């Protein structure tokens, strides 16, 4: 425990406790999904409420057009790194006057966080990114991670209990790349749905949903076009 | 053996030998100091000089002498030096001593000032006011640097002696002893064995001779072949290789 | 690999005399590159030994004649040169050096109760001068210490003999095979300082002796050789009853050796000077231990 | 013991500091030693090399730095801190050409590396750099030198000189060897700068295991042997 | 706990060595190593009257020491400790008795009745070797 | 130490009829017992082997380790973080070596008795020396397993009895077969290993933590004989057990079960063994309010 | 480190804890202050 | 210990064990082999499968420093991307101030003393990262280098990084690496990786190559191991 | 606990880490400096640990104008470090006023360097006294510092090993005046007090200051006042 104080300090395993504590903050945050056909990539996210009467608290939020992100962890990081992710954007557009290549966006997050996990003054950025986007070459779902660890996927689920998520998409990712608008949104909302326990449903005013497309800019719905997407559902299998 | 034979006269030559000593005029029983980095042979030099004409051999580990209550630590001290004047000859041995022979200062207030006391029960018994007499001391510590000047000023033991680990001529000295009791084929290239050797420890040397004998008893030998040591070496140098805060720094 | 070695052997071993002696000379490199090798299973230091031991057994038939120049000479510039297309220590410690010197100090156990004192006390100090700086330490020490009882005798004692002994005692106790050999080697030195006439030098060695007791049990002639120095020593001074306690194992021990005048040498050294000791207790129970006895009566000192 | 558990850059009440001297034992984990000679108008580095792998290479193994044209070092200690070392030393000789317009002495290079060894010492706040350097160089007027750095920020020059692990047992040597009055005729120098090593190490090399660097009132370039020449060397101190 | 022990044993000490009670004809004799530690209640007279510091040796108590052990002793040469009276690196009263010692097994070692004097400086550098490294390092 | 019986105004032994004690020493007598495999253990195949290498090849064969000129060990010492798997590698090895098994606990030797602790140290290993094929166990030997450099050892009244006494049987009895003696610590870096070191407790052991699969037998193993519901994903069990002994991974599938008889239900869940792991490290959640 | 009269009760009743009581009848309950004196032997299931 | 918090302090034998414990973390690793043949060298990496989650070809150890040079990293993947990124910048520099391409041998030493100088302040840590460095050129031929965390550099012909770094190059060295073409090489590197650790104690991997040489004509680039797949015809081969 | 920091303070006394840092200066080389009638003397101690140093490499007696010579007892690295500075702070004086610094305005300004490193909080005290000499308008003058920034002025004085010996000695062994010739005879006989060998021309160096500029002596003119020296 006398090394389990600082990230400078390495333990004797080899392993540096404070960015291991840092993945356990991703955890504290709800659950959300992200996945992707050939033509539309689809993040969808779990809002908590603070109160029986406060409003929602929002998870998917806009960073360019053509590209949105999700979160999960703390709202300080959030914001700081959301902040530097609009910057960058636009400084493509000012300088190239093209959009950026999502792939190597990701790449300026990990070298950003790279940093402060290792000189001395400076926590961890405990955060849960899952970004979305359109470069030239086609949908992306990119998650990070504390660690600085950034990874391409084509289907994820991170956060509180998120791993009955996960477990569903495995068995239906063979069916993701074929599917239209319409049904990869609710394949990806039967996924959310282990992800509560099994006595509450899935309303309109706890749920956002955020599509890009390849002819379609980054739009964020929520509690009123949700019911265009919750329309035609099963109830749960009890 | 040189150190052996160093050993020998202030031990062996008073207790069987007193004549030589009233020749020239000359006392001392008094007793050595091994100091050396441990493994090398610390305890066997003090146990076969007490086979040659033996008596009441002790051993003290130096560290199982402390405990809580302040007075047991010079109690225990007071109780082996009156059985060794029970019985006339007598070998003292007392492994490390650093752990209690340390040095006096200034405040160590709780666990320091009883460690102090005991060191002075100890310093001053075997020099106090009763002559000591037909008893003798070995004293053996793998540290010492700090001591207490008087605990090494000779007239309490009146000499130290060095032991070092290797020589790639002990080790073949070593390695043939314990290779001695063995069954094998007499293929045995002893020179290419302690040329990969760097064992520095008869104990590692008596672990290469132990393995050796447990690879050929694998696959199912009544012999020792030559390559049972060299699977022996690897195992022993590798094992070696997987330790840390193995320091190496005496007087 | 060294069955090449093997017919090299076959090749020398007939043909010493057909071919020329530097030839084997010339043989001498591959075989010492052979004596680099020894490295798993096939060359290796155990062969390379062999090959030691029969161009070593070559030269002593060629030198078996007074020119015993070539073995002496090729063996130092061999062993020299083995080190000098290197650094430090030869090719192994234990092989190439120690068993042919073994079987060179066993060619000297041959040859040195023919052949006259100079070829050989050349070839003793040739074996000298390779043990004082080159190759002196442990692996081996007895081949030198049974060398230099050999070196010792060439004279038959002298001033010379005694220190070239007492230079080379103190070393040789951490071992040396004590169960006779150490002891027999240290009762040799003492006699010669009885030769020089050094007294106090002969009873600070002689004191080494008796921790070794009972040396009666397996040997015997050990016996006599000790206490035969041990009489004379005290006999330049007189502890008259030390001796007569000395004669008392020179009674008992020919005795079981079944002796009729031998045994009555050391009866009658007894009987006489007991009466030579100054008077004491141990005179008076003396006498009366050693008289009285069925053995005694057989000189008219029996009433003396 | 007093025990100020010695962890940062102070003072100890008997009177000295811990961590520049835990550096001194530094050193020893090269399991490597170096030895310089200096006997007459040559000077003579010799150091063993240590190859345990045939993947590993040969070429990029050699501890001889050559700083300057006439002036060469060897390295003892660490291997990751003695290249640095190497770099100020290779960076501040051509500073010293550049400001004063001449070739720097091997003297007053040692002055500039000690110094920058004495501020580590001083201020704290960076490790002090566990390695030792060697250096040889002709210097006009002068014959010439071979000096020692220390990690402390000591320096000093001297004639015979041995570092690494055995640095008490071949100065022993060379002790009872440079008492009498050699001339050391550049031959007689190498034979010394091997038999010194070779009493010690107990090794046998092919003539493979080495390196050697020299200079010379004649050639005063710095110069590393070959191996051909050096199996000159290795069998003619040797017959 | 336990260091007020050590503490009253002092208070007691001083009690019945300067109470009401006064015993006569007792006499009480201390010995320390270095005594600036220790309580000046000790130190005052009346109690303690007598301060006596012993020196290490001086020259010319050397001579006396060296004159004391090797009188009875079989030195009996013409190759004197005068080169060992006048050393420097002073060298205490006990360590004159191992260099007497010392020789006397170094001359039994090469089976001698006396010391031949070549004997007697090993001994005296194997006493005197003590100070060997100092790093060349803070002088 | 005999209980003789003493006549009352001569002060002389008349009868002994000794030793007569309590139920605890009488429950030390396990033989013939159930069978565990070796084979139910996954991945410390190797300490299986070298267990077999230890003690099993100088039962087999007896006389090659005598004409080859070498000694069988008697004192072969396990260790790792924690035990589930300290006694249960113990427990699967007398399970399927049956020659004569005999336990012995730590401080079921310590009593308010002195010197019975080191009575009953030497009269059960002469018993097992009566016996010719028994093997000696020794459980938590690390309770007198002691004497670090400064902190530890407290003293004592027991601890010097019975280590003593163990090291002063262990020297007195030959190492050949069959009175081999096994202890069972926790950890060497309590335990004194170079005083022991030549023909003492010598052959290291060390077992590591188990591994994912292991922990999801574990399990399963130990679920058998409670209504778990048929949907368990062992992927899920393996994965979230982490630093988790098979100790705490039964305490996991016990939890897990009280909760559910918690709310009455009949059945399992995997969420009920995550329920299970907030319970053993007595953990505790909400909404923070820091994690949107 | 104790024995006298407190290890008394304390060795009797841990012997009478488990031994005579599988599956039994009759459940006890401990209370205490100080959370120093658990016994983690009373721990080990069966008993505690 | 007690003395090993710091990476500026020793400890009471002489060493720093902050470099020593970042050095078996690399150890935990992935094992990545690099070999070099007469013209050209061939890296090689066993990369396993995260889940099933992964795209195929996603967070890929081969790296691509310069137009003719190339990582092979093994350790924190994050950290060696940001230290691949001062590899990228170093040659750029060179290429600015002298105009020609850098040497292998002088970006081995730049690199090394950016590692190096992590190991002695106490503000910073040392990398948790060990690499390969491979290129070829007409002028130099074919270098091969290895740089571990403390900051060594030097050359190998065949090497090894991860968990089976001694399993490795027990059979790298069984290769007549100085006459074979790289083209032979590419088949021999898939058995050494395919030899250690298929699926023993993990589910799967994919095989990554990298490759430089005279055939690249001085490019640095990935196999065409899409095209002709031979390297898992001939590795799944040693089955029997 | 307050014998680890140095910005602090002890409850009743004063700073511990420069008591400490005065226990370095007792370890070091003995050194003797005396002040004559005409000149003033400085005197070291140079004995090099094999026969395989070079004696004509470092110097002790070190000048740092025409006029002003120095000498230390403590640790020589640290020497090396303030030597430098006083050089250079010597010339400052120089381009301001265009004449040679006077030796009481170094001793002001030296010290203010030694004081600098007593302050906060992650650096070492020097380790090293002085002794510095000058002969400036007509009369000469003998200074000494310390690590804690204090200065004086002697009329002979000793430090390093055995000084309190050397202390004794001088203390009976000075007078008001003496010539320069003899206070170089007293001088030799007080380092020979404490030392252990010949003493030849190279375990000692001497260097002087007439009211003709300072300067060191040659190992030639050592051994002839050594040769015959008492
Ligand atoms: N020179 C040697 N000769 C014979 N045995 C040795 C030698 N050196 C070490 N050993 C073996 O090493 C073991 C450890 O020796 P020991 O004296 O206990 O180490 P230490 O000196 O540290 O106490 C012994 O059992 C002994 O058999």
């Amino acid at each position: 425990n006398q090394y389990d104080n600082d990230v400078t300090v390495w333990s004797p395993q080899g392993r540096i406790h404070q960015i291991e504590y840092a993945m356990e903050a991703v955890k504290q945050g709800s659950a959300t999904v992200g996945l992707k056909s050939k033509t539309h990539a689809v993040l969808v996210a779990l809002k908590r409420a603070q109160s029986e009467l406060a409003a929602h608290q929002k998870k998917i939020l806009h960073v360019d057009n053509h590209i949105g992100i999700s979160i999960a962890g703390l709202t300080a990081d959030a914001r700081l790194l959301c902040n530097f992710m609009r910057q960058e954007c636009l400084d493509s557009r000012f300088v190239f006057d093209r959009p950026l290549p999502v792939s190597r966006l990701v790449s300026l997050i990990g070298s950003k966080t790279q940093i402060p996990t290792q000189r001395y003054g400076r926590r961890p950025y405990g955060v849960g990114l899952l970004i979305a986007g359109y470069d030239d070459m086609g949908p992306h779902i990119f998650q990070t991670c504390p660690s600085a660890n950034y990874f391409d996927c084509r289907a994820m689920s991170i956060g509180a209990r998120s791993q009955s998520a996960r477990t569903y998409l495995e068995r239906h990712m063979s069916e993701f790349m074929e599917c239209n608008l319409n049904e990869l949104v609710k394949h990806g909302l039967r996924a959310l749905r282990e992800t509560l326990p099994a006595e509450q449903d899935l309303t309109t005013k706890n749920v956002s949903i955020g599509i890009v497309g390849k002819d379609l800019e980054f739009t964020i719905y929520d509690d009123d076009d949700v019911s265009p997407f919750l329309e035609g559902l099963e109830e749960r299998p009890q | 053996s040189e150190q052996i034979r160093e050993l020998r006269e202030v031990i062996e030559l008073p207790l069987t030998n007193p004549e030589l000593f009233q020749r020239v005029g000359i006392i001392p029983p008094k007793g050595c100091l091994l100091y050396g980095p441990p493994g090398t042979g610390k305890t066997l030099l003090a146990r076969a000089v007490a086979s040659q004409l033996d008596c009441n051999f002790l051993k003290v580990v130096s560290s199982s002498i402390v405990d809580k209550y302040i007075g047991e630590s010079a109690r225990l001290i007071r109780e082996m030096f009156n059985y060794a004047r029970d019985h006339q000859p007598c070998i003292i041995f007392m492994d490390e001593i650093d752990a209690i022979g340390g040095r006096r200062f200034s405040e160590g207030t709780s666990a320091d000032r009883e460690i102090q006391r005991t060191l002075m029960e100890l310093l001053n018994q075997m020099d106090g006011f009763d002559t000591l007499h037909r008893v003798k001391m070995i004293m053996a510590t793998n540290r010492p640097d700090t001591l207490d000047p008087a605990l090494l000023r000779p007239g309490r033991l009146d000499r130290k002696i060095h032991i070092d680990l290797p020589n790639e001529q002990a080790r073949l000295d070593i390695l043939k002893i314990h290779a001695g009791p063995i069954t094998k084929h007499g293929e045995i290239d002893y020179e290419a064995i302690v040329k990969l050797s760097d064992g520095f420890n008869g104990a590692d040397l008596r672990n290469v001779c132990t393995e050796a004998g447990m690879f050929a008893i694998r696959a199912d030998h009544d012999f020792v072949v030559q390559e049972d040591f060299m699977k022996a070496v690897r195992k022993v140098a590798d094992s070696k290789k997987l330790e840390s805060k193995l320091d190496y720094k005496p007087v | 690999m060294a069955d090449g070695g093997s017919e090299r052997a076959d090749g020398r071993i007939v043909k010493m005399e057909v071919d020329y002696s530097a030839t084997v000379d010339q043989r001498l490199p591959e075989c010492a590159k052979l004596a680099k090798e020894g490295r798993l299973q096939e060359v290796i230091e155990t062969l390379l030994s062999l090959e030691k031991q029969t161009r070593t057994a070559s030269d002593m038939v060629s030198t078996s004649r007074i020119l015993v120049a070539v073995v002496k000479m090729c063996y130092e510039a061999k062993e020299w040169d083995l080190l000098n297309e290197n650094i430090m220590l030869l090719s192994k410690r234990r092989s190439q050096l120690k068993q042919a010197v073994a079987k060179m100090v066993q060619q000297c156990c041959t040859y040195v109760e023919e052949i006259t004192d100079l070829p050989i006390k050349l070839r003793l100090i040739d074996t000298l001068r390779m043990v004082t700086e080159g190759k002196i330490y442990v692996e081996i020490e007895r081949a030198r210490l049974t060398k230099t009882l050999a070196t010792i005798k060439e004279q038959n004692g002298d001033v010379k003999e005694a220190a070239s002994i007492l230079q080379e005692l103190q070393v040789e106790t951490y071992g040396s095979m004590e169960k006779k050999e150490r002891v027999e080697f240290i009762l040799e030195q003492m006699r010669l300082c009885l030769a020089v006439k050094d007294y106090i030098r002969t009873q600070i060695i002689s004191k080494k002796i008796n921790t070794k007791f009972f040396q009666e049990e397996n040997t015997e002639k050990l016996k006599l050789k000790y206490y035969n120095l041990m009489i004379q020593l005290d006999q330049h001074e007189g502890s008259y009853l030390s001796i007569c306690k000395h004669y008392r194992a020179i009674y008992d021990t020919p005795c079981i050796q079944a002796e009729s005048e031998k045994w009555q040498q050391a009866l009658k050294s007894v009987v006489l000077y007991v009466i030579l000791a100054p008077f004491d207790n141990e005179q008076s129970d003396l006498v009366h231990r050693i008289s009285g006895d069925k053995k005694l009566e057989e000189i008219p000192k029996y009433k003396d | 013991s007093a025990g100020f558990d010695r962890h940062i850059t102070i003072f100890s009440p008997e009177g000295r500091l811990y961590q520049v001297e835990y550096a001194f034992k530094a050193i020893n984990q090269g399991g490597l030693t170096s030895v310089a000679v200096r006997g007459k108008d040559c000077a003579v580095i010799v150091t063993q090399k240590k190859v345990p792998d045939k993947l590993l290479d040969s070429s990029t193994v050699t501890h001889l730095f050559k700083i300057t044209e006439n002036i060469g070092c060897v390295m003892t200690g660490m291997t990751a801190d003695s290249r640095s070392q190497v770099q100020r030393a290779r960076y501040e000789a051509a500073n010293w050409k550049y400001k004063y317009g001449y070739e720097i002495p091997v003297d007053m290079l040692c002055k500039r590396i000690a110094d920058i060894s004495q501020v580590y010492t001083q201020n704290a706040e960076m490790r002090p750099l566990g390695c030792c350097m060697i250096l040889i160089g002709i210097d006009e007027e002068q014959g010439p030198q071979v000096y020692k750095c220390d990690p402390a920020g000591y320096y000093c020059g001297f004639k015979a000189t041995a570092a690494g692990v055995k640095q008490t047992e071949s100065t022993s040597f060379l002790e009872k060897k440079v008492k009498k009055k050699f001339d050391w005729t550049f031959e007689q120098t190498v034979e010394t700068a091997i038999t010194c090593l070779s009493t010690v190490l107990s090794i046998d090399f092919k003539p493979s295991e080495i390196e050697v660097g020299v200079v010379t009132v004649e050639n005063p370039k710095f110069r590393i042997l070959t191996e051909a020449e050096i199996d000159a060397h290795l069998v003619a101190l040797a017959e | 706990g336990a260091d007020r022990e050590v503490q009253r044993i002092l208070l007691e000490l001083l009690n019945q060595m300067d109470g009401f009670d006064q015993n006569v004809n007792v006499k009480v004799i201390m010995a320390t190593n270095r005594a600036d530690t220790l309580d000046p209640a000790l130190l005052r007279p009346g109690r303690l009257d007598r301060k006596i510091e012993f020196p290490l040796p001086d020259r010319r108590q050397k001579r006396l020491i060296f004159s004391t052990i090797t009188s009875k002793m079989n030195l009996s040469e013409e190759v004197d400790l005068e080169d060992y009276v006048a050393r420097p690196d002073k060298i205490s009263g006990a360590d004159i008795n191992s260099i007497c010692q010392e020789s006397g097994m170094l001359a039994v070692r090469e089976n001698r009745y006396i010391v031949l004097a070549k004997d007697f400086e090993k001994a005296y550098k194997t006493v005197i070797k003590k100070d060997e490294q100092e790093h060349e390092f803070y002088k | 130490g005999d209980l003789v019986g003493v006549n009352k105004d001569s002060y002389l032994i008349l009868e002994t009829l000794p030793t007569e004690y309590d139920s605890r020493v009488k429950a030390m007598e396990v033989d013939e017992r159930p069978t565990e495999q070796y084979s139910d253990i996954g991945g410390l195949d190797k300490q299986i082997q070298e267990l077999v290498e230890a003690i099993v090849l100088p039962m087999n064969h007896k006389e090659k380790f005598e004409n080859l000129g070498i000694q069988p060990p008697k004192g072969v010492l396990m260790y790792g973080p924690p035990g589930t798997g300290k006694t249960l590698l113990a427990r699967a090895c007398a399970a399927q070596t049956k020659a004569t098994f005999l336990k012995l606990a730590g401080p079921q030797l310590v009593q308010m008795f002195i010197g019975d602790g080191a009575k009953l140290v030497r009269d059960a290993f002469a018993l097992a020396k009566e016996k010719a094929p028994s093997i000696i166990f020794i459980d938590e030997l690390d309770a007198i397993g002691t004497k670090r450099f400064d902190s530890e050892k407290a003293g004592d009244r027991e601890v010097q009895r019975t280590m003593l006494e163990l090291l002063n049987q262990l020297d007195g009895f030959q190492p050949n077969t069959q009175v081999k003696v096994i202890a069972a610590t926790n950890r060497v870096d309590i335990l004194d290993p170079a005083l022991l070191r030549s023909g003492r407790l010598d052959r290291k052991i060390e077992f590591p933590m188990p591994n994912e699969e292991a922990r999801a037998r574990i399990m399963q193993i130990h679920s058998r004989k409670m209504n778990v519901s048929p949907d368990v994903n062992y992927e899920e069990l393996a994965r979230c057990t982490d630093d988790f002994n098979g100790a705490q991974c039964k305490a996991v599938c016990v939890e897990a079960g009280m909760i559910a008889l918690r709310r009455g239900a009949t059945e399992l869940t995997h969420e009920d063994y995550m329920e299970g792991i907030l319970e053993v490290q007595a953990k505790k959640k909400a909404n923070l309010q820091y994690y949107a | 480190g104790g024995d006298n009269e407190v290890q008394r009760t304390m060795l009797e009743l841990i012997n009478q804890l488990d031994g005579f009581d599988p599956r039994g009848n009759i459940k006890v309950l401990m209370a205490t202050n100080r959370p120093d004196t658990l016994d983690p032997a009373l721990m080990r299931p069966g008993r505690l | 210990t007690g003395y090993d918090l710091s990476a500026s302090t020793f400890s009471p034998d002489g060493r720093v064990f902050q470099v020593e414990y970042a050095m078996k973390a690399v150890e935990n690793s992935s094992t990545a082999i690099g070999i070099r043949c007469k013209d050209g060298v061939v890296f090689g990496v066993e990369k396993l499968v995260l889940s099933k989650l992964y795209e195929e070809g996603s967070n890929k150890r081969l790296f691509n420093v310069d137009r003719h040079v190339g990582m092979a990293v093994a350790g924190l993947l994050a950290d060696a991307r940001s230290l691949a990124d001062i590899a990228r910048e170093e040659a750029s520099n060179f290429r600015s101030n002298f105009g020609y391409n850098i040497p292998l041998k002088h970006l081995a030493d730049r690199v090394a003393m950016y590692v190096h100088a992590y190991t002695l302040y106490s503000a910073v840590r040392p990398f948790g990262c060990s690499f390969m460095l491979g290129s070829y050129s007409v002028n130099d031929g074919a270098q091969l280098y290895m740089i571990d965390p403390s900051g060594v550099s030097y050359g190998y012909w065949g090497c090894a990084i991860g968990k089976a770094r001694q399993a490795a190059k027990t059979e790298i060295e069984k290769l007549q690496m100085k006459e074979m073409t790289c083209r032979d090489i590419v088949k021999e590197v898939a058995k050494i990786i395919y030899i250690v650790h298929d699926e023993v104690k993990d589910k799967a991997f994919e095989l990554e190559l990298s490759w430089v040489g005279e055939l690249t004509n001085g490019r640095h680039e990935i196999v065409p191991k899409d095209i002709r797949e031979e390297a898992e015809k001939y590795a799944k081969e040693s089955l029997k | 606990g307050y014998s680890f920091s140095l910005t602090t303070f002890s409850p009743s006394g004063k700073l511990v880490q420069i008591e400490y840092a005065l226990a370095a200066v007792a370890g070091g080389a003995p050194s003797v400096g005396i002040k004559a009638a005409n000149g003033v003397v400085l005197a070291t101690e140079k004995k090099q640990k094999s026969i395989l140093y070079d004696e004509r490499s470092v110097h002790k007696v070190e000048p740092i104008t025409k006029h002003i010579g120095l000498v230390y007892s403590g640790m020589g690295p640290d020497y090396r470090v303030l030597v430098h500075r006083a050089r250079k702070l010597a010339q400052q004086y120089y381009l301001v006023y265009q004449e040679p610094i006077p030796t009481a305005q170094l001793v002001q300004r030296v010290a203010s360097v030694m004081q600098e490193y007593t302050q906060s909080g992650g650096v070492r005290p020097f380790g090293v006294s002085l002794l510095i000499c000058g002969w400036n308008e007509g009369r000469p003058y003998l200074f000494q510092s310390d690590p804690s920034g204090a200065y004086f002025a002697w009329k002979a004085t000793a430090m390093g090993k055995n000084y309190v010996n050397g202390k004794t000695f001088l203390e009976k062994r000075y007078n008001e005046d003496l010539e320069l010739e003899d206070a170089i005879h007293t001088a030799i006989l007080t380092l020979k007090e404490s030392f252990e060998g010949q003493m030849t021309e190279d375990n000692i160096e001497v260097g002087i200051c007439n009211e003709a500029g300072f300067r060191r002596l040659t190992p030639t003119e050592v051994k002839d006042y050594l040769a015959a020296i008492a």
